[PDB]
Parts: C-alpha cells; sequence; structure tokens
C-alpha cells in the first residue's frame, strides 16, 4: 500500500498539530454523574444570554426589509384603489 | 325555518346597520351611476365604479364575524 | 458511430414524428368566451375579437414593443 | 430495593435478544389496541359502529 | 402538580361517561331560548363550556 | 397583483373535519351520497372512484347492490358479436349520463365540467373555498357590471362569471327529517362527501399519525436523555496548563 | 383466416408498393374513427398511424 498524499491531519499518532506538553486532562465516567444536572439553568440562564449577544444582527436587516416589503405593498394597494383610472397611466409610460 | 344562513346576513347587517357606515359608498355609488351611467358611445370600455372595492370590504367585514351561530340542525 | 447510433434510438420515433390534425367550428363560439384547442403539442388560441379590439390590436405603437409585429 | 432476584436478571446475552423482542412485539400489540380504543371513545355518532343501532327501528 | 393532574385525568377515564344529555347544541338552543326576546341584556355570553 | 380578480380570500370557518384529534362526520356522508346522486347526477361526472370504498363508510351491504342492478353498463358481446345489456357490478365506478365526454359540452351551454373528485384539492383555500364559493353568490351582480348575456356571478371566485346553473334552491330534499331545506346543510354535505371522495383515508391517516407522533416524540425524548448521558463524560473533562520547563 | 394485424403502415412505402398505391387504396376500409360534437360515429379511411 502506497502512502497517500501529504496532507495536515491524519490518522491516530499523527494528528500534525504542534507537539505539546503540560497539557492534563480530568475525565470521570459518566455513571458517576448526574446527566440533567444543569438542564434548566443551562436553558434558561445560557439561552438567554446567546439570544442578547446574537440581538445585534439579526434583527435589523429582517426589520429593513420587512419595511421595504411592507411599502411595496401599501404602494400596489393604493395604486389600484380609486387610482388605477389616473394614475396607474402615468406609471406605466 | 328553511333560512339559516341568509337569516344570519340579515342579523349580521342589522348590527352593522345598527353602526351603518357602508351604505354611504352605496349612495355614491348610486350617483355615480344616476348621474354618470350614459355613454352614447361605443368607444369605451372603461366605466369607472365605486363599487368593486365598496362590495369587496363590505363582504369581508360582515363575513368576518358570520363564522358563529353554530345551529345547523342536522 | 456507436454514440450516434445510441442517440438516434433514444430520439423521436415513427409515430411521433406523424402531426395530427384537428377541425374547430367557429359557428359556435361565443363573442365574449375564449376557446382553446389544442394542437400538436401545444394549444391554440381561438378568440372572437371584438370590433373595438380590432382597434386596439391595430393601434398599437411600435416604439412600445421591441420586436415589430402587426395586427394584419 | 434491587435485589439479587432482580440482579441475576441482567446478565444473559444470548437469549435475552428473543425475549426482548417478545416484549416488544407485545407492548406493541398492546399500544396498537390502546390506540385504537381511545381513537373509538373520543368520537361517538360520527363512526360507523353505531350508525348502524341509529338507523335501526 | 403532576400528580395532582396525572391522578385526575386517569380517575376521570376510569369514572366513563355519565351525562346522556347536555350536549353543546343542547346549550346553543337553551341560549338562543334565552337570548331571544324578553329584554335580553346585549344577548348574553352563554358560551358552551367544553365538550 | 390587483384584488378585483385575485379573490379575496374567505375567512377560515370551523369545521368537523379540520383538527388535528378528528375524523369525518360520516354519519352525514351517508347524507351527502343523497344530495349529490339527487342533484348532480346528470350534470358532473365524478368517475374516478370505485364502490369498494363507498360499502363500510356510507353504506352497510344492500343498497350499493341494488344501485349496481339498476344501472345497465354494457357487458361483453356474446359469441355472435352482438351488444347486450348487464347488471353492475360492486367493483366498477360511477358511471355518468354522457357517454365518456360528449354529451356534456353539447348540453352545457359553454364549458365542461370539471371532475369533482379532485376539486377539492384543485383550488386555493380548501374545505371552505367550495363552501364560499356555493354560499356567498348574489342574485344581482355588482353595481356597473353588464355580464354576458346567460351567464351569472360570483364575486368569491376570481373569474366573476361561470357557466354555473345556481340550481341551490332548497324545499326539495327532504330525506326522513327536518334537517333539509336549508341551503348550510347542504352545503356542508357535499363539501365533506368531496373532501372524503379526495380523500377516503382521512380516519385512517389521522390514527397512524397520532400512533407514528407518539412513538417519535417518546423516542426523541429518549435519545435526548442517552444523548446528554454519554456526553456527560466529554462535556465536562477540564484542562489544566503547567508551563514546561525552560529547556528544549 | 390469419391476422397479421401487428405493423402500422409506414412500413410498406418503398419496399414493394411505391407510395401511390398503398396510400390510395388506404381509402378501401372503414375505421369507425372519432365522432362529431353530436358524438356520431364518423368512418373514414385510414391514415399512414393506421395499423393494418
Ligand atoms: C411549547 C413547546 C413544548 C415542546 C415539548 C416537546 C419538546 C421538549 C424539549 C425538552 C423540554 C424543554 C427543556 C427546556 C429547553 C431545553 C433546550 C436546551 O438547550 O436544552 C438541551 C437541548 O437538548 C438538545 O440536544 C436539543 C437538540 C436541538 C435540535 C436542534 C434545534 C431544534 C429545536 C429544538 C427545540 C424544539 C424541539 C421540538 C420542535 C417541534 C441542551 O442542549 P444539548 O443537549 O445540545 O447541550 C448543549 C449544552 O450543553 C447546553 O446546555
Ligand atoms: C425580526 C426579529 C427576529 C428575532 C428572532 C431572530 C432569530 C433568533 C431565534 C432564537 C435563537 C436562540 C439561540 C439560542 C438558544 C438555543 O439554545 O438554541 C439552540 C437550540 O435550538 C433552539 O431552541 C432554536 C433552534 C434554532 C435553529 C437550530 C438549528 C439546528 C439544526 C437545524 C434544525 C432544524 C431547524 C430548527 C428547528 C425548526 C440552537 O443552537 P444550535 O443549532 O447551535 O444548537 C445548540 C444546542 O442544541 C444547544 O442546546
Ligand atoms: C432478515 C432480518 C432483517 C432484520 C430484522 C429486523 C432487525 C431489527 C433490528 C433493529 C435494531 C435493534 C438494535 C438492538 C438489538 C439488541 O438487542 O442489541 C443488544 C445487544 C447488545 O446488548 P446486550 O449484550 O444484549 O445487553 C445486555 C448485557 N448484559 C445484560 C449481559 C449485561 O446487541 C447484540 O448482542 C447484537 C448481536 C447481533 C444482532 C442480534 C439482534 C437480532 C438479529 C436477528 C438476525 C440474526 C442473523
Ligand atoms: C385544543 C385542545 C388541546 C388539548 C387536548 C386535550 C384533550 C381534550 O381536549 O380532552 C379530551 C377528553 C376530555 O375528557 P373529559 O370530558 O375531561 O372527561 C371525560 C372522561 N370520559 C367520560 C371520556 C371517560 O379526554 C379524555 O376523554 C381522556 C382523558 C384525558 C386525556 C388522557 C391523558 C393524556 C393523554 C395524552
Ligand atoms: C347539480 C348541482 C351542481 C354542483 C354541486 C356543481 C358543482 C360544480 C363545481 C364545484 C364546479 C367547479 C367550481 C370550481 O371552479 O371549483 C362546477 C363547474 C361547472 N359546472 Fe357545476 N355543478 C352543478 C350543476 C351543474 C349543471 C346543471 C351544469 C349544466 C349541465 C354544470 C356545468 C358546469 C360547468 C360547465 C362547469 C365549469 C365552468 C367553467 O369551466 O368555467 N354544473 N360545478
Amino acid at each position: 500500500g502506497p502512502p497517500s498524499g501529504k496532507t495536515y491531519m491524519g490518522w491516530w499518532g499523527h494528528m500534525g498539530g504542534p507537539k505539546q506538553k503540560g497539557i492534563t486532562s480530568y475525565a470521570v465516567s459518566p455513571y458517576a454523574q448526574k446527566p440533567l444536572q444543569g438542564i434548566f439553568h443551562n436553558a434558561v440562564f445560557n439561552s438567554f444570554r446567546r439570544f442578547k449577544s446574537q440581538f445585534l444582527y439579526v434583527l435589523i436587516p429582517a426589520g429593513i426589509y420587512w419595511y421595504w416589503w411592507k411599502n411595496g405593498n401599501e404602494y400596489n394597494e393604493f395604486l389600484y384603489s380609486k387610482a388605477g383610472r389616473e394614475e396607474l397611466e402615468r406609471v406605466n409610460v | 325555518v328553511t333560512d339559516q344562513l341568509e337569516d344570519l346576513r340579515e342579523h349580521f347587517k342589522n348590527t352593522e346597520e345598527g353602526k351603518a357606515l357602508v351604505h354611504h359608498y352605496e349612495e355614491c355609488a348610486e350617483r355615480v351611476k344616476i348621474q354618470q351611467q350614459q355613454p352614447g358611445y361605443a368607444d369605451l370600455e372603461h366605466k369607472e365604479d365605486c363599487v368593486e372595492e365598496f362590495f369587496h370590504l363590505q363582504h369581508y367585514l360582515d363575513t368576518a364575524t358570520a363564522p358563529r351561530l353554530f345551529d345547523k340542525l342536522k | 458511430s456507436t454514440v450516434e447510433t445510441f442517440i438516434s434510438s433514444m430520439t423521436a420515433t415513427a409515430d411521433v414524428l406523424a402531426m395530427a390534425k384537428v377541425e374547430v367550428n367557429l359557428a359556435a363560439i361565443p363573442l365574449g368566451k375564449n376557446v382553446v384547442v389544442k394542437w400538436q403539442g401545444k394549444p391554440v388560441f381561438i378568440r372572437h375579437r371584438t370590433p373595438h379590439e380590432i382597434q386596439e390590436a391595430n393601434s398599437v405603437d411600435m416604439s412600445a414593443l421591441k420586436d415589430p409585429q402587426t395586427d394584419a | 430495593s434491587f435485589s439479587s432476584l432482580y440482579k441475576t436478571f441482567f446478565k444473559r446475552n444470548a437469549v435475552f435478544v428473543g425475549t426482548i423482542f417478545a416484549g416488544a412485539f407485545v407492548f406493541q400489540t398492546v399500544f396498537d389496541t390502546a390506540i385504537t380504543s381511545w381513537y373509538e371513545n373520543h368520537n361517538k355518532g360520527k363512526l360507523w359502529k353505531d350508525v348502524k343501532a341509529r338507523i335501526a327501528a | 402538580l403532576l400528580f395532582s393532574v396525572g391522578l385526575f385525568a386517569v380517575v376521570r377515564m376510569a369514572g366513563g361517561q355519565d351525562a346522556k344529555t347536555m350536549n353543546k347544541e343542547w346549550q346553543l338552543k337553551s341560549d338562543e331560548y334565552l337570548k331571544s326576546k324578553n329584554a335580553n341584556p346585549w344577548g348574553g355570553y352563554s358560551q358552551v363550556q367544553s365538550k | 397583483m390587483t384584488a378585483a380578480e385575485h379573490g379575496l380570500h374567505a375567512p377560515a370557518y370551523a369545521w368537523s373535519h379540520n383538527g388535528p384529534f378528528e375524523t369525518f362526520d360520516h354519519a352525514s356522508i351517508r347524507r351527502g351520497y343523497q344530495v349529490y346522486r339527487e342533484v348532480c347526477a346528470a350534470c358532473h361526472s365524478l368517475d374516478r372512484v370505485a364502490w369498494r370504498t363507498l360499502v363500510g363508510v356510507s353504506h352497510t351491504n344492500e343498497e350499493v347492490r341494488n344501485m349496481a342492478e339498476e344501472f345497465e353498463y354494457d357487458d361483453e358481446p356474446d359469441e355472435q358479436g352482438n351488444p347486450k345489456k348487464r347488471p353492475g357490478k360492486l367493483s366498477d365506478y360511477i358511471p355518468g349520463p354522457y357517454p365518456n365526454e360528449q354529451a356534456a359540452r353539447a348540453a352545457n351551454q359553454g364549458a365542461l365540467p370539471p371532475d369533482l373528485s379532485l376539486i377539492v384539492k384543485a383550488r386555493h383555500g380548501g374545505c371552505d373555498y367550495i363552501f364560499s364559493l356555493l354560499t356567498g353568490y348574489p342574485d344581482e351582480p355588482p353595481a356597473g357590471v353588464a355580464l354576458p348575456p346567460g351567464s351569472n356571478y360570483n364575486p368569491y371566485f376570481p373569474g366573476g362569471s361561470i357557466a354555473m346553473a345556481r340550481v341551490l334552491f332548497d324545499d326539495m330534499v327532504e330525506y326522513e327529517d327536518g334537517t333539509p331545506a336549508t341551503t348550510s346543510q347542504m352545503a356542508k354535505d357535499v363539501t365533506t362527501f368531496l373532501n372524503w371522495c379526495a380523500e377516503p383515508e382521512h380516519d385512517e391517516r389521522k390514527r397512524l399519525g397520532l400512533k407514528t407522533v407518539i412513538i417519535l416524540s417518546s423516542l426523541y425524548l429518549l435519545s435526548i436523555w442517552v444523548k446528554k448521558f454519554k456526553w456527560a463524560g466529554i462535556k465536562t473533562r477540564k484542562f489544566v496548563f503547567n508551563p514546561p520547563k525552560p529547556r528544549k
């Protein structure tokens, strides 16, 4: 089996990442834990915090495009109502 | 007795007549079609009408209250 | 040659290469109604144009049309 | 409360598959029967079971 | 609270049907009869309770 | 677009067959069949469904066979090749006065009658759409609109004119009760029957759907618990960094 | 006495009969084809798409 192409990541033992020393992990079995120890605190506090964090980039474009669509809808409704015989002829020229 | 939907229409339009505000459009349609209904020239096909949007809004408003009184005896 | 033979096998056969013919009577069509008849894979309009509509058809400005085409 | 009587039942593997599948079959059968019964008794008159007596004289 | 609502539901299911009259249409007829004449206080608001 | 022919949306009525935990009120489908067959017989076709689904939900065992015996279905020719006439079967399709389609367009004084087997889903809206179309049309067109001679009006339906003969007069249905002779009852009957014909599986579909949503909800909660369980040992592991001694 | 009613008519052109006779005597057999508006059956002899 010929070796494959040169790639940064590979198989176990040769991740290719920088050699590191001084890192210590501390795991513990899921059997000796409460599997839902903090579900409520997460789903309330962390969810609200993430929503507040993302509340500065999402709603503005939605609102501006909603205003654009609504203004177009109002223009369309007003054009074909008591103005189609005098205003609609001077817009289709 | 042999009148269910029409009776509901009657009662609902009576309630509307208690605050009658759309029949001014009925009378403006009457004056439009009593004053502007005699084009003797045959090259006209765009008679203006203050009825279509009037009728649409009237039926929509009165029928918005219609889906009630489920006395549909079977 | 093989690709051409396969394509010619895939393409239209003998029976589809025959065009159908149909006749529509113009006596029963109403003046203010539209009649659409299918011909050989696609429909065909049959409308009794009013005399007023003929004038509108033949009095269309050419500058407003990208393709110059008259009614006649 | 988990005595040795219940502890012993958590060691068989070769035979546990067949009995667990049979238990699943029994559970699905009883669940289907219960759901059918509840759909039956949640709607009376509309269903076709009692229209036979309704049309009966 | 969950035990309360669950036990109430199961005991109600075990109770069984015990009302051959007073359906929705019965209440509709009664309310129409009461709120059709005799100086109705603005037609009343006697909506049917539930199933 | 322009609301004149776009069609104003009908309000969402309340039916017996619009809900999550419901069935067809097929105590009235036995009545919807009569209301359809008494008036709509020589008007439309509906020829898409068979009679094997008309037993057990609208008729029990015998009247279907009476109807089969009532009509002739143009049997196979005999050994002489001559045509004959035979009673119908219980696995045939609902017939129609027109041979196949020819007698329809000749008598309608206009267009063709659409197949009612799918009109319930053939238009936007749905169950209430046909009710609004058959109820909301007045007996007189709006002021200033002169319809073509011989055409009626309907404001709800986009188009403002149809070849429909307004055969909806009451007082001539009277099955065995006082229910008929008012437009609402027959309108509800016809719309429920048309919905059933367009979808003769509503009860079974809803039962299977209830079972499926129950089992998938249980499985979804189960997967939630197990994922939160066996990821507990990896979502809590902590790292501590001690700088190494300064010697390469 | 036997059928041979399995082939179309466009295959007999240019093999034994040229074009004139097969299409000319394509007007010697009725076929009970499409009717008129009233539905009365119309018999006109068939064309290239007609089989044997
Ligand atoms: C009024 C609606 C009622 C719906 C009832 C059915 C659904 C019940 C759901 C569980 C009860 C609600 C508990 C409160 C909300 C929990 C939300 C949450 O974040 O909790 C866990 C959510 O558990 C999941 O894994 C949820 C997977 C979400 C899948 C993608 C999002 C879809 C929408 C989810 C909500 C709606 C689900 C039902 C939609 C019909 C934690 O996330 P995680 O397990 O991925 O861990 C991440 C981290 O540790 C945070 O602590
Ligand atoms: C007996 C009562 C009738 C009922 C319940 C009924 C029902 C319907 C329905 C639902 C439609 C289509 C509506 C839609 O667009 O979704 C329709 C269309 C039509 N019906 Fe009826 N109909 C009846 C009577 C008749 C009669 C007597 C005729 C005449 C013989 C007729 C001829 C037509 C035609 C020609 C159309 C199509 C109109 C078009 O293409 O513009 N109908 N009918």
